[PDB]
Formats: C-alpha cells, sequence, structure tokens
C-alpha cells in the first residue's frame, strides 16, 4: 500500500495519515461542480499483488474542514454516487495491481451561493476524510486520517457560473476617457441572471462614486458607469434576458464625472464592486 | 465578489492668451520736476485678459523677465540719461527680473487678469535730453 | 514671446535762469564837493556787481549781453537818473566789463559777439559799474536810476 | 529767477493757440511777468493776441502762456516767418528802505518763434543736407535752396574757430573768413528739439 | 512791497494798476471762509476772528495754541506760548520775528511769512489728512460680456456665453460691493462675493465686514466671512515706505550734512545745532551702504558709514502694523466644514536693528502659536527666526504635537558683483499639520502625507554691462514617499544694440506623476522703428517684429513669430498677427496661427480675435462697458478699476483730458477717468484745441485728493459766447498797457494789452463797456458796440470804437 504522487509529497506523518498536497481545479458542470479531483493526481498501488489484498473503503462522518465546513455535496466513489458524509458504509475496492492506477474518488458541491466562490490560500485544511483499510491477511483493521491540504491560491467557485476574472484593473486616459471592461460571464444552464451597482456613493441621484485615494487625491472628479445607452444608477437591478453558455459580456463603460466648481489636479481612484442576483 | 479597479489621473492644460500688445505711453514730462533726487511721474494702471482655461488649472503663475543695470531697475533703451522703469502692484511688492506671481483663477468665469502699473521716475536728479524705450518680456508657466 | 508691452516717452530741456542782485550806492559825494573840474575827469569808487547763473541745461552754448536804457541829452553813452526835484543836477552812470572797457549804450545784436560757456559749472558774471559828472557842479539830493540786462539766446 | 519752457517755440499752421510753462524759483521774492511780440524789423506788432500780459507771481509757482492768432492769413505760404518773444521780468523791493539810494535791474529774455506752413513737400528732418557754399578769398557765402530755417553752430574751417550765422531762405549770407583757413569745412546743424545734432561732412561743387 | 512805475513803461505816466496786487483794498471782516496757506501750499480752511491791529491793512489775525499744532509750527521752539491761555489771540507778528500778514479776499487766502528755521520737521511728501473726500451719495454699476465660436471636425457644433455683473453702492463712508455672474451652455446666476468695508481714518486702521482674505506673509490665504480689523500702509506716504535706520548726530553748530551713496549725492539739508534725525531714505537695499557726513564750518569732517539692509519682515522704529480677522471659514469646497477660528497678529518695532513679531489662531479645535525675532547686524547681513509650535486635531479622535522652524536669511554687497536676494529653508517634523487639513473632514485612517522640507534658491547674475544672468530653483520634501518637487528656472537677458536676445531655460517636476519636463526656448525682438524713414503721419509706424524658437530636447521643434504694430494716430486699434509651425516629438505637425483686433473707443470695448489650427477653429469676441449712474443723469465710458475721479464741463463737446488714449467728452459733458491712483495728489489736464470757437474755458489744472472707492468732482466754469477784438480810444489818445474792462451782461472781464487793445471771451452781440483804469474819480469811458449780422461764420473780428466822453 504505496499512493506515490508527482506533484507533492505524500509523507506518512503519524503511521497511516499522511498530508497529500495536490492541485485544484474546480470544472463547471451541469447540477453538480467539480471541486476536487484526486482520480487524476493521486497514485495507490501495492508493491505485494500475490500475498496481500488491499480493500480501500471509506467510513461515516467525514465532512468537510476549515470555512468550507457549513457546505455539503455528493461525491463520487469509483462510478457509485453517494452523499457528501456519508451515513453508511460504501462497499470495499479490491487492489491487486503493480501498475499505477489511480484513486477514483471526486469531491463535489452543491451549489448554493449564485455566483461567488470562496477564496482558498495555499496550505489549508479542505476536508476531512476518515478512510479505511483492511486485508484478507487477518482479521486485523486499522484506522488512519487523511488530509487534502493545498499548495496555490485557487479559489473554487460555488455556483453553476463562472466570471472571467475577479480583479479587472482598467486604466482611464487623461479627461476624457471611454473605455470598454473586458468582462465574460458564462453558465452551464440558460437561467435568468441580474445585477446591480453597490459602492460608495456622496450625490444625490446615484450615480457617482466617491474618490478615496491615499497621495494627492482629486476634488470634483468622480467615476460613472454606464452601457452604450443608459447611464446605470446605484442600486438597480439590471436583467440580460436568456444567458447562453457562450462568451456573453456586460457591454460597460467608464467614464469621469464632475461634481463641485472647482477642479483640483490629483490622483482618481475608487472600489467598484458587483453582485449577480437570480432571477 | 468581483474586484474592478478603476485608476484615473487629471493632468494641467494651457489657456489662451487674448492681449499682447498694452502699449503704455507717459506723454510729456518736464525736467524741473526731475532735477531734485527723489521724484516721480504719476501712475499708469494696465491689466492683461486670460480667459478661456480648461479643466485642470487653478494656480497661474506669471514670470518677469528684462534688461537690467547697475542699480537693480530696469534698463533704458533709448538714447536718455538717469533714467529707470519701476513695476509694481496693488499690494507694494517690488517686480525685479525674475519677479513672479501666482494669483487664484474663478470657476465662474474661468478668466484671470494681471493688473499692473507702470511710472517714471529718476534716482540721481537731473534727466537729460532723450527718448524712453524699454521691453519687457513676460512669460507664462502653468503648473 | 507671450506677452510685450512697449514704454514710451519723451522729454524736453529747460533754458537758463538769471538772478537778480541790486547795488547800493555809498560814495557820499566826497569828489563831487570840492571839484569844480571838467567832464572828461571822474574820480569815483569802483563798485561792483555780479550776476548769478544758477544752473542751465545742455541746449544753452552761446548767448548775447547787453544793456539798455534812456540815454541822456548830452550824451547817448551815458545813463542818466530821475527827472525828480529831490535829486542832483547833471550826472550819469558809465557801465564796465571784466577787461574794464567802455559798454556802448543802447546797441544792437548785430554789432556784438557771441559769449561761450559751459553746462554743468555755476558761471558768474563779474561786472563793474562807477558814476560819472557831467553839469558844472553837483548839487545834493538822490542817486537815482535804473538799468536793463537783457540777454539772448540761440 | 525766470525760467521759460523751451529756447524755442513751434507754431504748426492749422492750430488754434500753444502753451508756455513758466516756473519761478525765487520764494523769497516777487517779480511781475511783461509781455509783447516783436518782429525782425523792430516795429511793436500786434498781430498776436498773448493772454495775461500782465501778472504776478510769489514764491516758487508754475503758470502756462497762451499764444493766439490775429493774422487773417496774410502770410506767404511759401516760407516761415522770423519772430521774436520777450518776457520782462521787474522785482520788487521793501517800504522801509527807501531812504537809501540802491539800483534795481530788469531781466528781458530773447527768444525767437518761428511759423511753419502747412502742406509741404520737403520735410524739416532732413532740411539741412543741402547746403551749397562758394569760398571766397577774404569771405564765405552759404546757399539755402530749401524754404526753411538751419541754425550752423560750431563752425570750423580747420584750426579757426567762427562765429554763428543765419541764414535766411533764398538769400545770400556774407560772413568773414580767415587766410589761414583750412581745406575742410566741419559744421553741426541744430534741430527742432533744441538739441544737438553730430557732425556730418560736406564737399562742395 | 511798492513798484517804481519808472522803468515799467518809458513815461511818467502809467497805469494806477500796481497798487491792486499786493495791498489793493483794505476791508473791516473777517468771517467770509477764507483759505489758510502755509509757505504758498494749501492745507486748511477754518474760520478766523480777525481784529483791529496796527499793519499795512490795518488787522491782524487771532489764533489760538491748539490751532497751531495742527498747522506745522513748532511750538517748542517758541517762548511763552506756553505761558498764554487757549482762547485768546496770539501776537504772532511781534513774539515771532519777522512774520508779516498777507490777506488777499479776491481769490481768498491767507499767506503767513514764517521762516524755516523755526519750524518743526516732517516728512518730504506729507499729505494732510483733513483734505480726503470720502465720496458722493451715488453708486455703481460695471458689466462684461464675452462669447465663443469654437467648431471643430467630427463634433464640433458647441457655444459659449460668458457673462460678468459687478454691483457697487456708496452711501457716505460705506463701500458695499456685490459680484455675480451668468453662464449659457449649449445655465443660472452664482453668487461669488459680498463684502462692506468702512475705511478708519484716525486710528489708521481698514474696518471690512462680510468676505475677505488676510495676509500671506504669516500665514497662508484664507478666505473668510465676517470682520476684518486690519491697517493699511497706502496712507502712509513714499518717503516713509520701507526700511530706514534712525541717524543720530550731533552738530555744534550750522553746518550742512550731505548725505552721499556710492560716489553720489542724495541728500542736502541744513541742520539745526545740537540733536538732529533723519527719517527721508528710501528704500534701496542694492545699492551699497550710506555715507553721511557733517562739514562743519571750521573744516572738521566726521567721516562714518553705516550699513543697511532689506528684509520685507523687519520693520522701521515708530511703525505699527497690526490685525485681527473674525469670522467662519468658506473654502467653497463640497467636503468640508464651517468651523470657526479668530486670528490676530501684531508687530512692533524696536531699536538697534530688532524686530518682535508673534501671532495666534484660536479656533474651536486648532491652536498654532508662532514666536519671532529679527536681527539686524549690518556687516553680515540678517538673520529672522521664528519658532512655530502648532497643536491640530485629527477627526479620527486623537490629539498630536508638533513644532517648526524656518530659516531665512539676506545678504547684500556693493561692487564685488550681484549679491544674493533670498534664501529660505524649512523644516517640520512628522507630526506637523495646517488649519485647511483640520477642516477637510467628510466623517462618516484618510491621509498622512503633509509637507518635511522647503528649500529655495534664487541667484541672480549681473557680468558685464549689457549681461544678466537669473537662477532660481526650489525643493521639497514629504514624508515616507521619497516625491521630490523640484523647480528650476534660468534666464538670459542681452541686448545687443537695439535688438534684445532672450535665452531660458526651465525644468519642472511633480510627485503625482513621473517624468521630468524640461523646455529650452528663445525670444528675438527686433523692431522696426528706427531703421526705417520717420515722417508725419505714416499709419504704419510703432512697428515691430518677434521671432521665437522652442526646443524641449524630445525631438519636438516649434517656432513662433508675430508682427505687431498701431495703425491709428491715437492709438486704438491694435492688430497682433503671429504664426508658427509644428513638428517632431510625438509625430504631430501643423501650421498655427492667431489674428486679433483689439479695439479701444470712448464708450465701450470691443475685440475680434480669429484662430485657426489644424483641427481647432474658434473666434473670439466680447463686449465690455461701464455704467454711471449719477444724480446728474447717466455718463458712459471705460470700465472703472475702482477709482472714479469725474469731470464736469458743461459745454465741452469734444476736449480729451491728458495721458488717455481714446477716451473723450460725450454731448452733454461729463468725462470720467478709470486710470489715477488713491491717497495722493493728481494732475487732470484738458486740452482745449479740440473746444473749436464757442467754449473758451478759464483754467486747466485740478488737483484733487481721492481716496480708495470714491468720486470726486471736477469744477470747470465754461463761457457761451463769442469772441471779438476791439479798439477803444478815449479822445484820440490810446489805452495804457493794463486797464480794467468790465461787462455787466457777461460773467467776463478784460486786460487791456498794447495799444488800446482789449481781448474779451464770451460776450454777446450787444453791450455795455465799462473802462476803468485808474482810481474811481470819474466814470470817463462808457462805450458799448454792435456787431453786424453778416459777420458770423469767422474766427476773430476786428473793429474799432469810440468813448462817448
Amino acid at each position: 500500500f504505496a499512493c506515490k504522487t508527482a506533484n507533492g509529497t505524500a509523507i506518512p506523518i503519524g503511521g497511516g495519515s499522511a498530508n497529500v498536497y495536490v492541485n485544484l481545479a474546480p470544472v463547471v458542470n451541469v447540477g453538480q461542480n467539480l471541486v476536487v479531483d484526486l482520480s487524476t493526481q493521486i497514485f495507490c498501488h501495492n508493491d505485494y499483488p500475490e500475498t496481500i489484498t488491499d480493500y480501500v473503503t471509506l467510513q461515516r462522518g467525514s465532512a468537510y474542514g476549515g470555512v468550507l465546513s457549513n457546505f455539503s455535496g455528493t461525491v463520487k466513489y469509483s462510478g457509485s454516487s453517494y452523499p457528501f458524509p456519508t451515513t453508511s458504509e460504501t462497499p470495499r475496492v479490491v487492489y491487486n495491481s503493480r501498475t499505477d492506477k489511480p484513486w477514483p474518488v471526486a469531491l463535489y458541491l452543491t451549489p448554493v451561493s449564485s455566483a461567488g466562490g470562496v477564496a482558498i490560500k495555499a496550505g489549508s485544511l479542505i476536508a476531512v476524510l476518515i478512510l479505511r483499510q483492511t486485508n484478507n491477511y487477518n482479521s486485523d483493521d486499522f484506522q488512519f486520517v487523511w488530509n487534502i491540504y493545498a499548495n496555490n491560491d485557487v479559489v473554487v467557485p460555488t455556483g453553476g457560473c463562472d466570471v472571467s476574472a475577479r480583479d479587472v484593473t482598467v486604466t482611464l486616459p487623461d479627461y476624457p476617457g471611454s473605455v470598454p471592461i473586458p468582462l465574460t460571464v458564462y453558465c452551464a444552464k440558460s437561467q435568468n441572471l441580474g445585477y446591480y451597482l453597490s459602492g460608495t456613493t456622496a450625490d444625490a441621484g446615484n450615480s457617482i462614486f466617491t474618490n478615496t485615494a491615499s497621495f494627492s487625491p482629486a476634488q470634483g472628479v468622480g467615476v460613472q458607469l454606464t452601457r452604450n445607452g443608459t447611464i446605470i444608477p446605484a442600486n438597480n437591478t439590471v436583467s440580460l434576458g436568456a444567458v447562453g453558455t457562450s462568451a456573453v459580456s456586460l457591454g460597460l463603460t467608464a467614464n469621469y464625472a464632475r461634481t463641485g466648481g472647482q477642479v483640483t489636479a490629483g490622483n482618481v481612484q475608487s472600489i467598484i464592486g458587483v453582485t449577480f442576483v437570480y432571477q | 465578489d468581483v474586484t474592478i479597479t478603476v485608476n484615473g489621473k487629471v493632468v494641467a492644460k494651457p489657456c489662451t492668451v487674448s492681449t499682447t500688445n498694452a502699449t503704455v505711453d507717459l506723454g510729456d514730462l518736464y525736467s524741473f520736476s526731475l532735477m531734485s533726487a527723489g521724484a516721480a511721474s504719476a501712475w499708469h494702471d494696465v491689466a492683461l485678459e486670460l480667459t478661456n482655461c480648461p479643466v485642470g488649472t487653478s494656480r497661474v503663475t506669471a514670470s518677469f523677465s528684462g534688461a537690467a543695470d547697475s542699480t537693480g531697475y530696469y534698463k533704458n533703451q533709448g538714447t536718455a540719461q538717469n533714467i529707470q522703469l519701476e513695476l509694481q502692484d496693488d499690494s507694494g511688492n517690488t517686480l525685479n527680473t525674475g519677479a513672479t506671481k501666482t494669483v487664484q483663477v474663478d470657476d465662474s468665469s474661468q478668466s484671470a487678469h494681471f493688473p499692473l502699473q507702470v511710472r517714471a521716475l529718476t534716482v540721481n536728479g537731473g534727466a537729460t535730453q532723450g527718448t524712453i524705450q524699454a521691453v519687457i518680456s513676460i512669460t507664462y508657466t502653468y503648473s | 514671446a507671450d506677452s510685450t508691452i512697449t514704454i514710451r516717452g519723451y522729454v524736453r530741456d529747460n533754458g537758463c535762469s538769471v538772478a537778480a542782485e541790486s547795488t547800493n550806492f555809498t560814495v557820499d559825494l566826497m569828489e563831487n564837493a570840492a571839484k569844480q573840474f571838467n567832464n572828461i575827469g571822474a574820480t569815483t569808487p569802483v563798485v561792483p556787481f555780479r550776476i548769478l547763473l544758477s544752473p542751465c541745461g545742455n541746449a544753452v552754448s552761446a548767448v548775447k549781453v547787453g544793456f539798455t536804457g534812456v540815454a541822456d541829452s548830452h550824451n547817448a553813452n551815458l545813463l542818466a537818473l530821475e527827472n525828480t526835484v529831490s535829486a542832483a543836477s547833471g550826472l550819469g552812470i558809465q557801465l564796465l566789463n571784466e577787461q574794464q572797457n567802455q559798454i556802448p549804450l543802447n546797441a544792437p545784436s548785430s554789432a556784438l559777439s557771441w559769449t561761450t560757456l559751459t553746462p554743468g559749472k555755476p558761471n558768474t558774471l563779474n561786472f563793474y559799474a562807477r558814476l560819472m559828472a557831467t553839469q558844472v557842479p553837483v548839487t545834493a539830493g538822490h542817486i537815482n536810476a535804473t538799468a536793463t540786462f537783457t540777454l539772448e539766446y540761440q | 529767477g525766470v525760467a521759460l519752457g523751451a529756447t524755442r517755440v513751434i507754431y504748426p499752421a492749422g492750430q488754434k493757440q500753444e502753451q508756455l510753462a513758466v516756473t519761478n524759483n525765487d520764494e523769497n521774492s516777487t517779480y511781475l511777468i511783461q509781455s509783447w511780440v516783436e518782429n525782425a524789423d523792430g516795429v511793436k506788432d500786434g498781430r498776436f493776441i498773448v493772454t495775461p500780459p500782465l501778472f504776478a507771481m510769489k514764491g516758487k509757482k508754475e503758470n502756462t502762456l497762451r499764444i493766439l492768432d490775429a493774422t487773417n492769413n496774410q502770410l506767404p505760404q511759401d516760407r516761415e516767418s522770423l519772430f521774436w518773444m520777450n518776457v520782462k521780468a521787474i522785482p520788487s523791493m521793501d517800504k522801509s528802505k527807501l531812504t537809501e539810494n540802491t539800483l534795481q535791474l530788469a531781466i528781458i529774455s530773447r527768444i525767437k518763434l518761428y511759423y511753419r506752413p502747412a502742406k509741404l513737400a520737403l520735410p524739416p528732418d532732413q532740411a539741412a543736407e543741402k547746403l551749397r557754399f562758394r569760398r571766397s578769398a577774404n569771405s564765405l557765402t552759404l546757399i539755402n535752396p530749401t524754404p526753411y530755417y538751419l541754425t550752423v553752430t560750431e563752425l570750423n574751417a580747420g584750426t579757426r574757430v567762427l562765429e554763428n550765422a543765419l541764414v535766411p531762405p533764398m538769400g545770400e549770407s556774407t560772413v568773414k573768413l580767415p587766410s589761414d583757413a583750412g581745406s575742410n569745412i566741419t559744421y553741426r546743424t541744430i534741430n527742432d528739439y533744441g538739441a544737438l545734432t553730430p557732425k556730418m561732412t560736406g564737399v562742395m561743387e | 512791497l511798492y513798484f517804481n512805475p519808472r522803468f515799467l513803461a518809458d513815461d511818467p505816466q502809467a497805469v494806477a494798476d500796481l497798487s491792486r496786487f499786493e495791498n489793493g483794498q483794505e476791508l473791516p471782516p473777517g468771517t467770509y471762509r477764507v483759505d489758510i496757506y502755509l509757505n504758498n501750499g494749501y492745507m486748511a480752511t477754518r474760520d478766523v476772528t480777525f481784529n483791529t491791529g496796527d499793519s499795512e491793512q490795518g488787522i491782524v489775525p487771532c489764533l489760538t495754541r491748539a490751532q497751531l499744532a495742527s498747522m506745522g509750527l513748532n511750538t517748542a521752539s517758541v517762548a511763552g506760548m506756553n505761558l498764554l491761555a487757549d482762547d485768546a489771540c496770539v501776537p504772532l507778528t511781534t513774539m515771532v520775528q519777522d512774520a508779516t500778514a498777507h490777506l488777499d479776499v479776491g481769490q481768498q487766502r491767507l499767506n503767513l511769512t514764517i521762516p524755516q528755521a523755526f519750524m518743526s520737521n516732517r516728512a518730504r511728501g506729507y499729505i494732510p489728512p483733513e483734505l480726503w473726500d470720502p465720496g458722493i451719495n451715488a453708486g455703481l454699476l460695471n458689466y462684461n460680456f464675452s462669447g465663443n465660436s469654437v467648431q471643430n471636425r467630427i463634433g464640433g457644433n458647441s457655444h459659449y456665453a460668458y457673462l460678468n455683473l459687478q454691483s457697487g453702492l456708496n452711501i457716505g463712508a460705506w463701500r458695499l460691493r456685490d459680484n455675480t455672474t451668468w453662464s449659457y451652455n449649449s445655465n443660472k446666476w452664482q453668487h461669488i462675493n459680498t463684502w462692506l468695508e468702512r475705511d478708519i481714518i484716525p486710528l489708521r486702521s481698514r474696518l471690512t465686514l462680510g468676505d475677505g482674505y488676510t495676509q500671506g506673509d504669516i500665514f497662508d490665504g484664507i478666505n473668510f466671512r465676517g470682520a476684518q480689523l486690519a491697517s493699511d500702509d497706502n496712507m502712509l506716504p513714499d518717503s516713509q515706505r520701507g526700511f530706514a535706520p534712525v541717524i543720530h548726530g550731533i552738530a555744534r553748530g550750522t553746518a550742512q550734512v550731505t548725505i552721499k551713496q556710492n560716489g553720489y549725492d542724495i541728500y542736502n539739508s541744513t541742520v539745526p545745532p545740537g540733536p538732529f534725525t533723519i527719517n527721508d531714505i528710501y528704500a534701496a537695499g542694492n545699492s551699497g551702504d550710506l555715507q553721511v557726513t557733517i562739514k562743519e564750518a571750521d573744516g572738521s569732517t566726521q567721516i562714518f558709514t553705516v550699513p543697511y539692509s532689506s528684509v520685507p519682515l523687519l520693520q522701521r522704529e515708530g511703525h505699527t502694523r497690526y490685525s485681527i480677522t473674525a469670522g467662519e471659514y468658506r473654502s467653497g469646497n463640497a467636503q468640508q466644514e464651517k468651523p470657526r477660528f479668530f486670528q490676530s497678529t501684531l508687530l512692533h518695532g524696536l531699536p538697534a536693528g530688532w524686530t518682535i513679531y508673534g501671532g495666534t489662531q484660536l479656533a474651536d479645535r486648532y491652536r498654532a502659536f508662532n514666536f519671532g525675532i529679527g536681527k539686524n547686524m549690518g556687516a553680515l547681513g540678517a538673520l529672522s527666526v521664528d519658532m512655530t509650535q502648532a497643536n491640530s486635531t485629527l477627526p479620527d479622535d486623537s490629539q498630536h504635537d508638533g513644532q517648526s522652524v524656518r530659516f531665512l536669511y539676506n545678504k547684500s554687497l556693493n561692487e564685488s558683483g550681484t549679491n544674493i536676494q533670498l534664501v529660505g529653508y524649512r523644516y517640520s517634523t512628522s507630526g506637523y499639520f495646517n488649519f485647511a487639513d483640520t477642516t477637510y473632514s467628510r466623517m462618516n485612517y484618510n491621509l498622512a502625507y503633509n509637507k518635511r522640507g522647503k528649500l529655495q534658491l534664487t541667484v541672480t547674475q549681473q557680468l558685464g554691462r549689457t549681461s544678466t544672468l537669473y537662477l532660481s530653483g526650489s525643493h521639497q520634501t514629504y514624508w515616507g514617499t521619497s516625491n521630490v518637487d523640484e523647480q528650476f528656472q534660468a534666464g538670459l537677458n542681452t541686448a545687443f544694440e537695439d535688438i534684445n536676445w532672450t535665452l531660458s531655460y526651465s525644468l519642472t517636476k511633480n510627485a503625482w506623476q513621473k517624468g521630468r519636463d524640461q523646455m529650452l526656448a528663445l525670444n528675438v525682438n527686433i523692431p522696426f522703428s528706427h531703421w526705417l524713414r520717420s515722417d508725419s503721419k505714416s499709419q504704419w509706424r510703432h512697428a515691430s517684429a518677434s521671432y521665437s524658437m522652442s526646443h524641449d530636447l524630445n525631438g519636438r521643434m516649434t517656432n513662433l513669430a508675430g508682427v505687431y504694430g498701431t495703425l491709428l494716430e491715437d492709438n486704438n486699434l491694435s492688430y497682433s498677427v503671429q504664426t508658427g509651425y509644428a513638428g517632431g516629438g510625438d509625430g504631430n505637425s501643423g501650421s498655427t496661427g492667431y489674428a486679433t483686433l483689439n479695439y479701444r473707443g470712448g464708450y465701450g470695448n470691443a475685440n475680434i480675435g480669429y484662430s485657426h489650427s489644424d483641427d481647432i477653429k474658434q473666434l473670439y469676441y466680447g463686449v465690455s462697458g461701464g455704467v454711471l449712474a449719477h444724480a446728474n443723469g447717466v455718463t458712459l465710458g471705460q470700465p472703472l478699476n475702482d477709482t472714479v475721479v469725474l469731470v464736469k464741463a458743461p459745454g465741452a463737446k469734444d476736449a480729451k483730458v491728458e495721458n488717455q488714449t481714446g477716451v473723450r467728452t460725450d454731448w452733454r459733458g461729463y468725462a470720467v477717468l478709470p486710470y489715477a491712483t488713491e491717497y495722493r495728489e493728481n494732475r487732470v489736464a484738458l486740452d482745449t484745441n479740440t473746444l473749436a470757437d464757442n467754449v473758451d474755458l478759464d483754467n486747466a489744472v485740478a488737483n484733487v485728493v481721492p481716496t480708495r472707492g470714491a468720486i470726486v468732482r471736477a469744477e470747470f466754469k465754461a463761457r457761451v459766447g463769442i469772441k471779438l477784438l476791439m479798439t477803444l480810444t478815449h479822445n484820440n489818445k490810446p489805452l495804457p498797457f493794463g486797464a480794467m474792462v468790465t461787462s455787466e451782461s457777461s460773467q467776463s472781464s478784460g486786460i487791456v494789452a498794447d495799444n488800446g487793445q482789449v481781448y474779451l471771451s464770451g460776450m454777446p452781440l450787444a453791450g455795455k463797456v465799462q473802462v476803468k483804469w485808474g482810481e474811481e474819480e470819474n466814470a470817463h469811458c462808457v462805450a458799448n458796440y454792435q456787431l453786424p449780422p453778416e459777420s458770423q461764420q469767422q474766427l476773430l473780428t476786428q473793429l474799432s470804437a469810440e468813448c462817448r466822453s
């Protein structure tokens, strides 16, 4: 029994327990999204296929761990589907080969949130699984708990929709300014969506954002957001209709805004957020 | 959810000048008044017109320049002797060669003005017969 | 070159000024009592007098001098007194230059010479005068007359 | 004690009146101003009404004389006129010193007056370039073809110093010339502003 | 005063017209509102009770001790004046030697022959405070209109309309002003400022209620709204404006003190025997030291040198300037509050070159203290070290402390080369703040970036005789970041013969952006005035040509050239056509051009400015003017510059005053002067050349002392009538030189010239002619005249008449 990996080092800390370091590749699917696929990185084999037979199975009470412990989902165990954490024993899988075959365990998650995702840092607790390994040599049984840790900064999305980027930095020209914002929104199912504007403002019509800089700020210069033909105010649900599965953009345009009379030369910097609302 | 970083920059653009040939005439003077050391002629007010300024200009600094002499005043370029030029303002400041002056720009009309004054005086007294020629160059600085 | 200011102006020079000075006669008729003498003899004390020329310009180079007045019937080259009753009886005032010469009375400007001066420095003309008895003797009275110092520019 | 405006007064044709500033310097003396209009011949003419001919001046004060025109266009329009102006000064004296025998003086300043006609051909700025001579053995005759007035000063015929001479238009003026003179003639003319023009030579025919 | 008529004209009899001038008429009154003169100068006008005396006229004036103090006479140089009372006659003619009386009621004057040896001392150029005009109860209006014609290729249809309006009001001694605009794009009023100031004559202050700003000297400019109690330096004369040390000298006897400077004499006066003070030295820091000596009569001269310095913060001993402001804070920002503060400054002069100053700012959440001492020591220059201890308050409830310092040094030299003028080294800590930072709050850390150190450097240089080098540069440091603010400027000024050469250089650098900007341009000015022929009326003359070449050392090479001159004789229409060419730098070219037609008429100013470029074209146009609403009506004219000099001339239709181009007179006869002075004397001259044939003025010299923001009239009595020349003969005998000819029908009189000629102005068609040359013994020449109706289109008529008796 040796689950040798190529991307990380499965150091057996605590006997059977180990801390494997694998990568994260979230796959946005229909209905049930993929979070962690252990069937492509960890290769579990047997050095003695003629004298002993490994029987890897899963016990009960194995939920997530860390900040994702309040979620749920399903799990795929060698083709068979089961909800995440199983109340009962899953059937055993035989292991009698020297060929480095993977461990077919795929972790899923039920989308209860619309568009946003949870940022996972490198080297953190993800999910706690209590495994179980028996043998045909004797009636002995040993317990061991493996932990899934990360090695990079990959944000796992929760919903069935995924945006292009999360950190978009645009550069405005020196007054006038009209540049588009590249942002594409794709989903796995044709459903209705809705976005709105939310930020720090100080005007009366709720269309001019504030300017919070750090070194020599500007006065009388505001940030105004709009589409091709209509200025979009703050806190207004704007629908687009039937969202396809192709590259669908918003069509936003960032422009300047004058509030006061006296304009002093300075630096312009603000914070603009967005939140998708299901319809 | 999704963060948007918006960064901009406001620059300063120069304005448009209107007047560039404000000729101040002194007329005719007598030699009896400039005989004694410490007398002067009458003042002559003059102003400038700086309108049509774009968004990004609030501080206009004007710089003076010209020829000087051993005293510290302006050098006459005529055939007359013992006579100099003095430039002052509405606050009692001596505007020499290289003097600066920064005023504020109104926003409701987007204009700017520079009121000045040119008189005629002597220092040592006893002005000779000749003409008075003086060229004053003013360069506009934007910041 | 954005804004230029042209300063223009012209002045004119002033002419000279003449300062006058009076002259008192303190001869007290010393030689006019016992003389009983011809008209060619006149022993009178020389009373000097000067004309002040205090500051001029550069527009004055050479001027002309002259002395006009009322001549006498006995001699046109002499200065008569006032026709009063409290005066003497027959006198004359002879004018003299720096070189002690007889100045011609009522001479025109077409028979005179020029006089060059220097600007900046103050000018001073030192002239002289004396008296001259004309008639057979001099009675007591008052010696009063007048003169005229007329200059001429260029 | 008497200071006029300038050495000469230029009166162009077409004007109405001129100004003449008189500045007194003696503060502790009172002077009387008495003016009239003479001519080059000696006749006391009355074709120029001057205003205030009799006025007293006390202390340091400045006034302005005015000269009108009363000629009724009886002058030739081909040349200028040479007129003279006199300013007579009368001083003052005390009351308690009449028992002595003093002597007062009279000051008369002789200034010239010109009459420039209108619509001429040659301007007076270059009216001193045309000057022809006639070098006689014992004399010198100047020729002024231009109908204007020229004041020739500092006349030098080499190492000799001559006097001033005035030349009328379209006439001849014979002046004295010494036998020990040079060849070239150097002279400096006088303009209308009373300034001093620089040196300029000239060869004759 | 007795003249001799023997040499006046060459006969026994000329006019008994010599008594009238000096002592002509004696009279018993008294109170008839006579002026008071003191050595030919108008001081004031009071009512002096005249009594019976023993003099040339017969009457003597009666003054007091307190009235002679404000006149100018030293009461301490006269013994026995203090023993008298304050309500009796002072015998000045007997006690004070050589003090005669001279009363002339014909022109309302009273002269006092007082010598300067018994008089006191005052500065040369003193103006009396009782000769100030507060104003005329009227109003004030001013306006300005402008427009634009901006046109482009793609999206080039826009228009602008900028209108201005200035409302003023002057009732009594109050100065009420108002300013407003009117914008119009392709749209309402907007108030800017409204204050109410009031000058103070005895305490020499300037009360201001409303909008205003403080001085920039101790603290930065703060726009406020409220009370403003401060003094003005404009009321002080020009002989006492600046810095001048007190010269202490002891003279044994009557000597002559000649103050010499750089080999030239600048002052020459007599001093009394004993102590004497000199306080009439002008401000000249860049002219070396002073050489004051005493030329005693024996030949003992005291040679001593006194150093001199020139710092504007240093004051003179005997002067005190203070300023107290109160009101709210208004900066016009939408992210600031309106707190309350209290600024008060005080400056006092001390002897031996010492100055003490300091002020405080008392706000609710701001306290700043300043304390500076200025030391002048002579040959080492000067030094002014101040300490600024402020205590601000951050808006996030955190109190902090901090102190500041400013190093200022000055140094002058006479003839080794050029000297330095100003060096400023400002230094502060991290916990230093300003008044404007505390007012910037939009609550419910923000920023922590202030100034650290400021360095100034400006060194001028004069090498040779026709060359001047100017060097100037600044320096500024901030905390935390490494942003360095530098602004270097260098220029060259040389004039070869008539042509002027100018070579400048700039180097700018900011903190919010990157890249060091520089510029190296030149300027060639060739005036075309003396190079061409000169004649009477060219209309092309007073022409000059300019030529500039710019180079920013980055590939962009541009140029500029323009020819400007005059066209009219009166110099009213001004043209300015300039052009250039672009290329390099970023690949942008083009041929720009400008055409501005400035015109200055009598009623309103108007200008046409044509602009041309590659893709931007526009036209400049605007009409200005000013409306003066007075009691006699409405008089138009040029726009004022807070100085109103009104000229009242009934009958004048085209008389230009003197020195103004385009300023004329309307059909009613009123004129305004926007270009004049304040708190001093002025000279309003009147040319009578364009007053061709019906109106003859009497005088043309006006001498009034206006103030700041007042209306002063100008009385000039005109005469209506025609002039004529006559020849009066008294029984085939001519009239003497100088007589009096009056008229009952007209206001004017006459003066008889030589040969029986009289000049009259403003006379009717017929009138009685009264001739009285001597004393009133008999009525002798009473005549008249009769002008013919045919002769009317002439300038002057000449006729004769004859006396009837």
